[PDB]
């Protein structure tokens, strides 16, 4: 298929489109939060191989 | 009156007072609190949610 | 897939099920289903959390 639509920023809060998606990371601590979300370890309790996600 | 030391017990269920001796000795008191270990934190989290 | 529309396929003439799906996104009838989760699917502690390999 083919789709036209609007991406358009005027400034400060002036911004339009379809669709925002807008990521929340405001409480998260990151190392250079241009990243957006972040990565856990675990590692298992019986096998002792890491776990990561 | 210069004598007795007063708490208040902020949860007592009816109303009541209980009088004590304590000496100025730690083994003349009736009761013995003896904390050995206080109050250790623990951490982890769960592998298969990562949920802390 | 998410159904917008009782009976999807309805009215699509189409005998390849794979086109038929095609046109059920085009007229509406059906939604592609791809989405975030509502937070709580993950906090249940009951859950799946889809693997990545390579």
């Amino acid at each position: 298929y083919v789709i036209v639509g609007v991406v358009e920023n005027i400034g400060e809060k002036e911004i339009v489109g379809s669709i925002f998606y807008a990521p929340y990371t405001e409480g998260l601590d990151l190392d250079d939060p241009e990243h957006v979300g972040a990565f856990k370890v675990v590692v298992d309790p019986e096998s002792l191989q890491p776990s990561i996600g | 009156g210069g004598k007795y030391r007063v708490y208040i017990d902020q949860y007592a269920k009816q109303d009541y007072f209980t009088v004590g001796y304590k000496g100025p000795n730690e083994m003349d008191a009736g009761i013995y609190y003896a904390p050995y270990v206080a109050l250790t934190p623990l951490r982890g989290s769960d592998p298969k949610n990562f949920q802390p | 897939y998410k159904v917008l529309e009782d009976t999807p396929f309805a009215t699509i003439e189409e005998s390849d099920l794979e086109l038929a799906l095609q046109i059920a996104i085009v007229l509406l009838k059906v939604r592609l289903f791809s989405d975030a989760a509502s937070t709580s699917k993950f906090e249940s502690s009951d859950s799946e959390i889809a693997d990545a390999r390579f």
